């Protein structure tokens, strides 16, 4: 709760069984909680009944054991060095999961990130990583200036453009700067529409939005985010938050995706 | 700039704010409207707690955004 | 000498440095005035990201020169 590597465990009635989800009190462990809450909801990791407090060390130990036990998709007597590489690069990034994980979104697709060691952790676990920071094709200004650029490319392109002689570039600069400013919460209406359609019914996934990672699922063609803030630790019937607009105006739902009241 | 604060009781508070306003300022403004002390207020946006010492701008909170207020 | 650092927010930090200072050293100084982690910080000057081990002198960063600070997107 108070000390910086301690989390409150919240038990919820998930699909017939008391199931733990880990809550967050301070910024930093959202990537670790997003993964660990998926492993707990799939019963791939189990906690002693009514454990109340868990540490970073315990979560990392469980996650490490899960990663090291993944087998390659194709079974071979030899080689599989590419798979072994993914695992070692996943083990090196593991500790950053408690303190904060770097991502580089591209604005072209809900699954589009620069492939980096950080991405590997989700890939090896078969966990989809999504984002809804999508440039609207009906803003062809933004589509032309933003292009196939990642976030990291685009903030540099903005700096170059501001110092350009070429008025075509100065203008590209302004449109991109204006994209980043109006979509600063990192979710567009187009992203939300594309994400709702691409996500798989019943599948658990990680969602990056506003410098935060959430556990996400899709039920009855609708997106939901797991509620992890410790402020809801005592609210058994507050489990899932609807994701159906970009301004945070959500409905709380119980374990079974039924509206909850207080 | 106008934002909304939804409690669990189902009540919606409207506030007038600036992006440069601190979370501490926003809690003061909630005390004005509902007389709830800042120290009993926890603000949350898009699932992440908004902490004291940072601004609305720091958390990319734009006009017509909804925050959640809990004990 | 005194250099300037422009964030995308618009505010500007002033630093005292020597041409002999490493980029790591300037990221460290930035972690004070603004509290930001060095591994989140990216420094741009005349079209290049500055590498940690290089010196200000290596990139001909003179007195009154302006650097650009852009952050990595970090989820917490």
């Amino acid at each position: 709760e108070m000390e910086p590597d301690f989390y409150c465990v919240k038990w919820i009635p998930w699909k017939g069984e008391q199931t733990p989800i880990i809550t967050q009190s301070t910024n930093g462990p959202a990537p670790l909680l997003a993964i660990m809450n998926i492993l707990f909801l799939q019963w791939k990791v189990k906690l002693p009944p009514q454990k109340e407090v868990i540490t970073s060390d315990e979560l990392m130990a469980h996650l490490g054991n899960c990663l090291l036990s993944i087998k390659p998709q194709e079974k071979s007597e030899g080689l599989q060095l590419n798979f072994q590489q993914n695992v070692d690069d996943a083990m090196t990034v593991l500790p950053k999961l408690a303190t904060g994980l770097d991502v580089n979104v591209r604005f072209t697709g809900v699954s589009d990130f620069e492939y980096t060691p950080e991405c590997s952790v989700f890939d090896l676990l078969g966990i989809p990583l999504y984002h809804g920071w999508l440039v609207d094709p009906q803003s062809p200004e933004a589509v032309r200036a933003v292009g196939k650029l990642s976030y990291n490319q685009l903030v540099e392109r903005i700096i170059t453009c501001k110092h350009s002689s070429d008025t075509n570039l100065v203008t590209e600069g302004l449109i991109a700067e204006q994209f980043l400013e109006t979509t600063a919460a990192q979710l567009t209406y187009h992203g939300l529409c594309e994400l709702t359609a691409a996500a798989k019914e019943g599948e658990l996934s990680v969602f990056f939005r506003n410098n935060h990672f959430s556990t996400m699922t899709k039920h009855k063609s609708h997106l939901y985010l797991l509620v992890t803030d410790q402020g809801f630790l005592q609210e058994e019937q507050v489990v899932w938050e609807s994701l159906h607009n970009v301004d945070g105006d959500s409905c709380f739902c119980d374990s079974d995706f039924h509206l909850s009241h207080s | 700039m106008q934002i909304f604060v939804k409690t669990l009781t189902g009540k919606t508070i409207t506030l007038e704010v600036e992006p440069s306003d601190t979370i501490e300022n926003v809690k003061a403004k909630i005390q004005d409207k509902e007389g709830i002390p800042p120290d009993q207020q926890r603000l949350i946006f898009a699932g992440k707690q908004l902490e004291d010492g940072r601004t609305l701008s720091d958390y990319n909170i734009q006009k017509e955004s909804t925050l959640h207020l809990v004990l």
